C-alpha cells in the first residue's frame, strides 16, 4: 500500500508554503524544505505532467505563484499521480473558497492542513475525489 | 509565520476549565501550522498541550475535531500521558458523518497500541465495511498501522477487509486488496485465495490493480486452492483497462515471466501491449517502454521508437527530455547500442551541463555494458577526458586505469599523454594523476617517455599535492621497473615541485631515500605493473543509467569429496573403513519448509555405511535439542552408533549421523532399505530462528525410509577392453544367474537400468546396443566400496521381452552376489 | 455465513393461538399456553402430556413454571394468574395479578417473585410464599406490556417490553423504571436477555417487520436484523449458537447469523402466524408459539469435532486459545484419568475457512479442516497450505493418507494424497459415506462395501450403518449399526478372485469375499 511519496505545494522558489510527508523521508524542516527547492527546480518553468526526479515520477502543475506537487513512483505513470494532483489543486479550491495561490492557502492555513492529510495517508491515496475531501473537512 | 513556544504554550489552558471551541480550535490550528512551515516543538511544552487538548474532545464540532485528529497524531510522539485521549477518539469515531468518522479512526490507530487494539475493533469492523471511500479507506490503512501493534486483532478483520475488496470503488478496493494481502498472510496460500476472488473481474479501479499486480507479478497457481495456470484476469497479464501505467507494469513482468501468455483480446508474451499505448501525450512516458519483452527489448524497442527518439532529440525542457531518455534506455539493448549511442550523443546538446559529462560517461558505459568492443569504450573515455576535462575525478582515473589494463594501456597512457596538452592545471589533478599513473605503469617504449614526462612536469607545478606526491612515488616505481628511467627521476625529483612541497616531500623522502640509497628489493617488489591503489568492479555504467534523465573457492567436485569432508570431522566414519565413495544419489527424506527438511545421503566405505542426514527442524513451535535419525536396517547391517544434531532449532540445519558396518557375505543385495525416524527433545520455543523454554517434552517425529542402493556402493568407470579387465577382477568368485526383464521391450533400455542400479557405467558405451538385436553382450565396469572392481557381463537375448544371463566378477564374493541380487 | 445447525421438529401440537411458550425452568417439559383458556405442558423428550390446566375459559395468554414450590404460574383474560400445582393437580391459588390480561409472567427462582406483564400497562409483582400477595407494583410503561424477562446477571433487574416502542429496565426495588432504551420504532413487542454472566444484551422486536439488537452496556443499537418480510412478532436470542430465532405472523421463523445477519434458514409449517419464540437457557431447545398450535423444536450442533493425533496437537475450532476460524489446540498433559485434563493448547498457524469438522491426522502429518463443501489441508504442526479438496463431509480412513469424502455427486469418493481418486467411484449410487479401508456407502437400504483396487461390490450388509472403520489391516472392520455392532472379515483373497471376476452383484453384492465374523 504506496503510491504518493510526497505532497508539497510551493511557491515559485520551492520554499515551503507546505508540504506533508507521506514519506518519513522528510521530517526535519532543513530536509523537508531540500526536497521541496530540489523538487521545485527540475520541475518548474517546464510545466508537464511528466517530471523525472529522484528516480521517481514528480507530477506537478502550476498557478499564479505556486507550483503544486505529488511525487510518487515511477513504475506508474503521471496520469495516476495527476489525479491525486488534480485532487489535491481542486480540493483545495473549492474548501478555502478562492483558487490556490500563496493568498488562497495562507488566507486559511487550516482548511490547506486538513484537506491534503484527507487526499494522503501515510502515502496511500486516501482520497482522490475533490468534493469529498472538501465535505470531510470543516474550515 | 508563527513561533513555537507561544503556541505550546497558551494551549495549557484547556486542561483547566476553559474549553471555549473556537480559540482552542484556532490554537490548534497554529500548531499544525508550526509543523507545515517548518518548525520543531519543545517537548515541555508540547507534553502540556497534548494533556491540555483531551478536554478539548467533549465538545463536538466538526473543525474542532478536526483539528483534534492532525494534532494529537503529529504530538502524540513528544508528549506523555497520551493513553487518556482513546477514549474520546471512540466516543468521536461512533458518531456518524465522514468527518469524524474517517480522520478519528486514523488519528486513534496511531496513538493505540496492542493493549488499546482490543477497544478499536468494535468502531473498527464498522468503519472498514463501508462504500463510503473516506470511512472504509481509512479504518483500512488504519488496520496497516495496528498489524504492527498487534497481528492478531488486524487478523479477525480480515471478513471486513474482504467485504470492502468487493467495491469496485477505486479507493475502497486498493485498500482492501492491499492491506489484505499484508494482513491475512500466515502462508502465500491464503493470501493467493483472496487474491484470486477478485483476480477475475475487470476493474475499474487502476490502484487495486497496481497494487495486485505486484503481488501477482511472480507466477501464482495456487490461487484459492488451485489452479492449472498463472492467470490474472486483471490487467497484470490482460489488458481489460487500459491506462498507460496499469498497462507498463503489466507488459514487463508477462512477456517473459508469464502471468499468464498472450490472448487475442490481452498480449501477454507479445511485445504489443505497451506498443499500442506508446503514441501519446505527456501520458506516453509509461506506455512507450518496454523491459524484458519476447524475446528481447530490441523487436519491441522498434515500435516506439518514432516518440521516444524525436522527443530526446528535440525537447530541451528538462522534464520532457528526461522520459524521452529513459525511454530511449527502455527500448535499448545490445543490438540497439548503435542507435542508443547516437542519440545519447545527440541528446547533451539539448541539456549541457551534468547532462553534458553523462552522455560523454553514457556513450563509453554503454560500450561496456552492451559490447561494441571494448577499445571504443577507451575512445569513449578519451571524448569524456576531452570534452569535460574535469568531471572524470578521482574515482575516473582508479576505474578508467583499471579497465584499461585489460587490453588498452599502452593506447590509453599515449591518448592520455595527448589529452594531457589541454591546460597546464586546470586540467586537474586528476588528470595529471591518469596519464603520470600510465606512464610510470607501462613505463612507454609505445612512445618515448619524454613527452608524457615533459607534459607531467608542468602540470605538477601548479597542481594540488596529492598528485606531485603521486609523481614522485610513481617515478620511484618507474625505476625499479626500468632502468632507462633513472635519468628523468633524478631531474624531477630534486626540484622544489615532486619533492620538497610538503606532502610531496614525505612521500619523496621515502621514495627518492629507497630508490636512490637503498638496495631496491623493496622498489623491485612494490612495482609488480605498478598498479592501482585499489581494484574496483565498474562503477561508472549503473552511475550514468540514473543519472541521465533526472572468492568463492572450492575443494570438492565430486558427491564423495564434500560429504567425505563432511564424515572427516567426525572421527568414527573414517576409522571405520575409509570412504571409497558417497552416494550419486541421495534421497530427501521430508520436503522442505514443511515440518522437518532432512536429506540423507549414504555413503561407503570399505566395510562400512554412513547415513549422513541433515536435519532441519522448520517447527515454528519448536527448537530441538538431542536430535538423532534412528534406524532399523532391513537386512543383516549392525548399527554401530548414532551421532546426534546436538541442536536443531527453528528453520536451522543440523547434521547427525549413524555409522552402520555392511554385510561381506551377503547373498542378498547391500541394495537394502532403511526405516528412519527422527528422535528429539522438544523445549518451547516464540518462532524466531530459535529459542528454548525452561522445561520440555520428548516428542518424535516420523521420517521417510532411505533407500541404500548398489549404486552408493559402486562408482562407475568404463574400460577399454571389458574381456580382460572382466576375467582380471576375479573369476573365482564369479556367479551367474538368469533373469528376465519383461517391463523393458529392448537391450538399450535394459544395458540402462543394470547401469544406474549398478552403479556401474557400461563399458566402451554399450548403453547404446544395435536396436532390436538378437544377441549382444553387454559389458559393465565400475568399483565396489573397499577400492575393488567390479565387473560384470550381461549377455543380451531380445525376445519381444529381455532376458539375460548376468555372469559377474568381482575381487569379493559380495559384489557378485550383490549385483545379482538387486538386478533380479 | 456457516454456522452448525440441524432443526427438528421435537413436538408439535395443534390448539388455538398460543401467545406463550416456555420451557420448564429445569424439567425437560416445555409448557405452552393457549388462548384455549387452557395452558397444556407435555414433555417433548417422551412424547407424553404430563398435565393441562384450565386456567380461564378466555384465552390465557401466558404460562411459566415456578418449579421450586412444584407450581405453574398462569395469567389469562380473567386478569388474574392462577397458581397449580403440577404433581397434585389442583389450583394452589387464584389472584388478580392486573387489572387487564396477562400477557407475560416470569419467574425468578432465587427470590419468592414473578413479576408478570399486562395490558393495563402495568408490570406487578407478585411474592408465592406470601400466598401471592402484591409485593410491588412497578408503574412506567404508558402502553400493552407484552412481555417481560428477567435479566440473568441481576435478577433483581428485568426488563419489559411495550407497545409505546421502548424497552425499561426496572430494578424490583423502584417502581419506576430506573433507565428507559428506546429499543423500537412501531413498538416492542419482545425483550430477551442473550443470557450468560458476561452478556449485557437487549434485544427489541417490533412490528416494524424488524427485530433489533441492542447493547444495554454501550446503550448503542448494535445491528438492525431484517427478521422477516412481516412484522416480526417477537425475536429471541439463542444463548449459545451465534442467532436470532424470530417468528412472525406471516407464518415464517427465520434464523440469523448473529455475526453478519445473513439468512441461516427460513421455517414454515403449515401452522403459520408465530407470535411467540422463547430459547432454552441450557441451550439447543427453542420453541415457537403460532395461531394453530406449538411446536418445540431442537436446533442442532450436540456435540464437538476435533481429533488428536500422535504429535500431542488436538485440535478442535472455537473454545479457549483457539479462534473458530482460524485452527489451533494442542494438548501435551497427562495428569490423572479421574478429572478433566488442562486445554494444554500450543499456537497453530493459518486457515482461510470455517470448520464444519476440523481434525488432526491420526499419526500427525497432516491437518484437515473442512468446510462449506471444500477440505483445506494444513501442515501437522507448521500449518502452511499442504492440499485442498473438495468435501461435504470428510472423514479420514484407517490409512489417513487415503480418504473418504462425499463429493455429493451420488458417488462416494476417495482421494488420496488429497488428489481425487476415480479407481474409486462405487457401482452403487449413494446416500451417505462411511470411512475406512473397504468404503461403506448406504444406497437403497443396502450398505455396500467398496474396494479401493476396482470398485466393485464386494459385499453388501443388510443393515445400514451408523459407521465403518477398518483396521489397520484391513481385513477386519467395525460396524456401528443400529442392529448394535458387528466384526466383519474380508478375506482378501477371496474378494481378489470376487472382483476380478465381477460376480459381486451392482447392488447386492457376493456374499462371499467378506464374511460376518461376529
Amino acid at each position: 500500500l504506496y503510491t504518493v511519496k510526497a505532497i508539497l505545494i510551493l511557491d515559485n522558489d520551492g520554499d515551503r508554503l507546505f508540504a506533508k510527508y507521506y514519506d518519513d523521508t522528510y521530517p526535519s524542516v532543513k530536509e523537508q524544505k531540500a526536497f521541496e527547492k530540489n523538487i521545485f527546480n527540475k520541475t518548474h518553468r517546464t510545466d508537464s505532467e511528466i517530471a523525472l526526479l529522484e528516480g521517481l515520477t514528480v507530477v506537478y502543475k502550476s498557478s499564479i505563484d505556486l507550483y503544486f506537487y505529488v511525487i510518487g513512483s515511477s513504475y506508474e505513470n503521471e496520469l495516476m499521480l495527476m489525479a491525486v494532483l488534480n485532487c489535491l489543486f481542486d480540493s483545495l479550491s473549492q474548501m478555502l473558497r478562492k483558487n490556490v495561490e500563496k493568498r488562497a492557502l495562507l488566507e486559511n492555513m487550516e482548511g490547506l492542513f486538513l484537506a491534503v492529510d484527507e487526499i494522503v495517508d501515510g502515502g496511500v491515496i486516501l482520497e482522490s475525489d475533490p468534493q469529498q475531501v472538501v465535505h470531510r473537512v470543516a474550515l | 509565520h508563527l513561533e513555537k513556544s507561544a503556541v505550546l504554550q497558551e494551549a495549557r489552558v484547556f486542561n483547566e476549565t476553559p474549553i471555549n471551541p473556537r480559540k482552542c480550535a484556532h490554537i490548534l490550528t497554529k500548531i499544525l501550522y508550526l509543523i507545515n512551515q517548518g518548525e520543531h516543538l519543545g517537548t515541555t511544552e508540547a507534553t502540556e498541550a497534548f494533556f491540555a487538548m483531551t478536554k478539548l474532545f467533549q465538545s463536538n464540532d466538526p473543525t474542532l475535531r478536526r483539528m483534534c485528529y492532525l494534532t494529537i497524531k503529529e504530538m502524540s510522539c513528544i508528549a506523555e500521558d497520551v493513553i487518556i485521549v482513546t477514549s474520546s477518539l471512540t466516543k468521536d469515531m461512533t458518531g456518524k458523518e465522514d468527518n469524524y468518522r474517517g480522520p478519528a479512526v486514523r488519528a486513534l490507530c496511531q496513538i493505540t497500541d496492542s493493549t488499546m487494539l482490543q477497544a478499536v475493533e468494535r468502531y473498527m469492523k464498522q468503519a472498514i465495511v463501508d462504500k463510503v471511500p473516506s470511512v472504509s479507506s481509512s479504518a483500512l490503512v488504519s488496520s496497516l498501522h495496528l498489524l504492527k501493534c498487534s497481528f492478531d486483532v488486524v487478523k479477525r478483520w480480515v471478513n471486513e477487509a474482504q467485504e470492502a475488496a468487493s467495491s469496485d470503488n477505486i479507493m475502497v478496493q486498493y485498500h482492501a486488496l492491499g492491506l489484505l494481502y499484508h494482513v491475512r498472510k500466515n502462508d502465500r496460500l491464503a493470501v493467493s485465495k483472496m487474491i484470486s476472488k477478485f483476480t477475475r473481474h475487470g476493474l475499474k479501479s487502476p490502484f487495486a490493480y497496481c497494487m495486485m499486480i505486484r503481488v501477482a507479478s511472480k507466477q501464482l497457481e495456487e490461487e484459492d486452492g488451485s489452479r492449472d495456470s498463472p492467470l490474472f484476469d486483471f490487467i497484470e497479464s490482460c489488458l481489460r483497462n487500459k491506462h498507460e501505467m496499469v498497462v507498463y507494469e503489466a507488459a514487463s513482468a508477462i512477456v517473459n515471466l508469464p502471468g499468464c501468455s498472450a490472448k487475442e483480446l490481452a498480449p501477454a508474451v507479445s511485445v504489443l501491449q505497451l506498443f499500442c499505448s506508446s503514441p501519446k501525450a505527456a501520458l506516453r512516458y509509461a506506455a512507450v517502454r518496454t523491459l524484458n519483452k519476447v524475446a528481447m527489448k530490441h523487436p519491441s524497442a522498434v515500435t516506439a521508437c518514432n516518440l521516444d527518439l524525436e522527443n530526446l532529440v528535440t525537447d530541451s525542457n528538462r522534464s520532457i527530455a528526461t522520459l524521452a531518455i529513459t525511454t530511449l534506455l527502455k527500448t535499448g539493448s545490445e543490438s540497439s547500442i548503435d542507435r542508443l549511442m547516437k542519440q545519447i550523443s545527440s541528446f547533451m546538446s539539448e541539456i549541457s551541463d551534468e547532462f553534458k559529462v553523462v552522455v560523454v560517461q553514457a556513450i563509453s558505459a554503454l560500450c561496456q555494458k552492451y559490447p561494441r568492443k571494448h577499445a571504443v569504450l577507451m575512445n569513449f573515455l578519451f571524448t569524456m577526458l576531452r570534452e569535460e576535462g574535469g568531471f572524470e575525478y578521482k574515482r575516473a582515473i582508479v576505474d578508467c586505469i583499471i579497465s584499461i589494463i585489460e587490453e588498452n594501456s599502452e593506447s590509453k597512457e599515449t591518448g592520455l599523454s595527448h589529452l594531457c596538452e589541454f591546460i597546464e592545471d586546470c586540467e586537474f589533478t586528476v588528470l595529471a594523476t591518469r596519464i603520470l599513473h600510465l606512464l610510470g605503469q607501462e613505463g612507454p617504449k609505445t612512445n618515448n617517455p619524454s613527452k608524457y614526462i615533459r607534459f607531467i612536469y608542468n602540470r605538477v607545478v601548479l597542481e594540488h599535492e596529492e598528485v606531485r606526491a603521486g609523481a614522485v612515488s610513481a617515478l620511484a616505481k618507474f625505476g625499479a621497473q626500468n632502468e632507462e628511467m633513472l635519468p628523468s627521476i633524478l631531474v624531477l625529483l630534486k626540484r622544489c615541485v615532486m619533492d620538497d612541497d610538503n606532502e610531496v616531500r614525505d612521500r619523496a623522502t621515502f621514495y627518492l631515500n629507497v630508490l636512490e640509497q637503498k638496495q631496491k628489493a623493496l622498489n623491485a617488489g612494490y612495482i609488480l605493473n605498478g598498479l592501482t591503489v585499489s581494484i574496483p568492479g565498474l562503477e561508472k555504467a549503473l552511475q550514468q543509467y540514473t543519472l541521465e534523465p533526472s572468492q568463492p573457492e572450492k575443494v570438492a567436485a565430486t558427491r564423495q569429496e564434500i560429504f567425505q569432508e563432511q564424515l572427516a570431522a567426525v572421527p568414527e566414519f573414517q576409522g571405520l573403513g575409509p570412504l571409497f565413495k558417497s552416494s550419486p544419489e541421495p534421497v530427501a527424506l521430508t520436503e522442505s519448509e514443511t515440518e522437518y527438511v532432512i536429506r540423507c545421503t549414504k555413503h561407503t566405505f570399505s566395510d562400512h555405511l554412513v547415513f549422513q542426514f541433515d536435519c532441519t527442524n522448520t517447527l515454528n513451535d519448536q527448537t530441538l535439542e538431542n536430535v538423532t535419525v534412528q534406524m532399523e536396517p532391513t537386512e543383516a547391517y549392525e548399527v554401530l552408533s548414532y551421532v546426534p544434531a546436538r541442536s536443531l532449532p527453528y528453520n536451522q540445519p543440523g547434521t547427525c549421523y549413524t555409522l552402520v558396518a555392511l554385510p561381506t557375505e551377503d547373498p542378498t543385495a547391500v541394495a537394502c532399505t532403511f526405516s528412519c525416524v527422527m528422535k528429539f527433545t522438544v523445549k518451547d520455543c516464540d518462532p524466531n530462528t530459535g529459542e528454548i523454554d525452561e522445561e520440555g517434552y520428548e516428542d518424535e517425529y516420523v521420517l521417510e525410509d532411505l533407500e541404500v542402493t548398489v549404486a552408493d556402493h559402486i562408482q562407475k568407470v568404463m574400460k577399454v577392453n571389458f574381456e580382460a579387465a572382466w576375467d582380471e577382477v576375479g573369476d573365482e568368485f564369479e556367479k551367474e544367474e538368469t533373469f528376465t526383464l519383461s517391463t523393458i521391450k529392448t537391450l538399450e533400455e535394459a544395458v540402462g537400468n543394470i547401469v544406474k542400479f549398478l552403479g556401474m557405467h557400461p563399458c566402451e558405451r554399450s548403453d547404446k546396443v544395435p536396436e532390436n538385436k538378437n544377441t549382444h553382450t553387454l559389458l559393465l565396469a565400475g568399483v565396489f566400496r573397499g577400492g575393488h572392481d567390479i565387473l560384470v557381463r550381461s549377455r543380451l537375448l531380445l525376445l519381444d521381452t529381455v532376458t539375460m544371463q548376468v555372469t559377474a566378477r568381482s575381487s569379493e564374493e559380495l559384489p557378485v552376489d550383490i549385483i545379482l541380487a538387486s538386478v533380479g | 455465513m456457516p454456522l452448525r445447525l440441524d432443526i427438528k421438529r421435537k413436538l408439535t401440537a395443534r390448539s388455538d393461538r398460543v401467545k406463550s411458550v416456555d420451557l420448564h425452568p429445569t424439567e425437560p417439559w416445555m409448557l405452552a399456553s393457549l388462548y384455549n383458556g387452557s395452558v397444556c405442558v407435555w414433555n417433548h423428550e417422551t412424547q407424553t402430556l404430563v398435565k393441562t390446566f384450565e386456567v380461564c375459559d378466555l384465552p390465557v395468554r401466558a404460562a411459566k413454571f415456578v418449579a421450586r414450590k412444584n407450581w405453574v404460574v398462569t395469567g389469562a383474560d380473567d386478569m388474574q394468574i392462577r397458581v397449580f400445582n403440577y404433581n397434585t393437580l389442583e389450583r394452589v391459588h387464584m389472584f388478580e395479578a392486573h387489572s387487564d390480561y396477562i400477557r407475560c409472567i416470569a419467574v425468578h427462582p432465587t427470590q419468592p417473585f414473578i413479576l408478570t406483564s399486562s395490558d393495563d400497562m402495568l408490570i406487578k409483582l407478585w411474592d408465592w410464599d406470601k400466598k401471592w400477595s402484591c409485593s410491588q407494583v412497578f408503574e412506567g410503561h404508558t402502553h400493552y406490556v407484552m412481555q417481560i424477562v428477567i435479566n440473568p446477571k441481576d435478577n433483581n433487574q428485568f426488563a419489559s417490553a411495550s407497545l409505546d416502542r421502548t424497552i425499561k429496565v426496572w430494578q424490583l426495588g423502584s417502581s419506576s423504571p430506573n433507565f428507559t432504551l428506546e429499543g423500537h420504532e412501531k413498538g416492542v413487542n419482545c425483550i430477551d436477555y442473550y443470557s450468560g454472566g458476561d452478556k449485557p444484551y437487549l434485544i427489541s422486536g417490533a412490528d416494524d417487520r424488524l427485530v433489533k439488537i441492542w447493547d444495554y452496556q454501550n446503550k448503542t443499537c448494535v445491528q438492525t436484523l431484517e427478521g422477516h418480510a412481516q412484522n416480526v412478532s417477537c425475536a429471541s436470542f439463542h444463548p449459545e449458537l451465534p442467532i436470532i430465532i424470530t417468528g412472525s405472523e406471516d407464518g415464517t421463523v427465520r434464523i440469523w447469523h448473529s455475526s453478519t445477519y445473513r439468512l441461516e434458514s427460513t421455517l414454515n409449517y403449515g401452522m403459520e402466524r408465530v407470535w411467540c419464540v422463547a430459547s432454552l437457557r441450557g441451550s439447543n431447545n427453542v420453541a415457537l408459539g403460532y395461531d394453530e398450535g406449538s411446536i418445540i423444536v431442537k436446533l442442532g450442533r450436540e456435540e464437538p469435532a476435533m481429533s488428536m493425533d500422535a504429535n500431542g496437537k488436538i485440535i478442535w475450532a472455537k473454545h479457549s486459545e483457539v479462534q473458530q476460524a482460524n485452527l489451533k489446540a494442542m494438548g501435551d498433559t497427562e495428569i490423572k484419568d479421574g478429572e478433566r485434563l488442562p486445554l494444554a493448547v500450543k499456537d497453530m498457524g493459518s486457515c482461510e475457512i470455517y470448520p464444519q469438522t476440523i481434525q488432526h491426522n491420526p499419526n500427525g502429518r497432516f491437518v484437515v479442516v473442512c468446510g462449506d463443501g471444500e477440505y483445506i489441508i494444513y501442515t501437522a504442526m507448521a500449518l502452511r497450505n499442504k492440499s485442498f479438496g473438495s468435501a461435504q463431509e470428510f472423514a479420514w480412513a484407517h490409512d489417513s493418507s487415503e480418504y473418504a469424502i462425499r463429493e455429493s455427486n451420488s458417488i462416494v469418493k476417495i482421494f488420496k494424497n488429497f488428489k481425487e481418486k476415480k479407481s474409486f467411484k462405487p457401482d452403487f449410487g449413494a446416500e451417505s459415506i462411511y470411512g475406512g479401508f473397504l468404503l461403506g456407502v448406504r444406497s437403497v437400504n443396502g450398505l455396500a462395501f467398496y474396494d479401493w483396487e476396482n470398485t466393485e461390490l464386494i459385499r453388501r450388509i443388510e443393515i445400514q450403518p451408523k459407521h465403518i472403520f477398518w483396521s489397520d489391516s484391513g481385513e477386519l472392520v467395525c460396524i456401528a449399526t443400529e442392529e448394535s455392532f458387528f466384526i466383519l472379515k474380508y478375506l482378501s483373497e477371496k474378494v481378489l478372485a470376487a472382483q476380478e471376476t465381477h460376480e459381486g452383484v451392482t447392488e447386492d453384492g457376493i456374499e462371499d469375499a467378506f464374511e460376518v465374523l461376529g
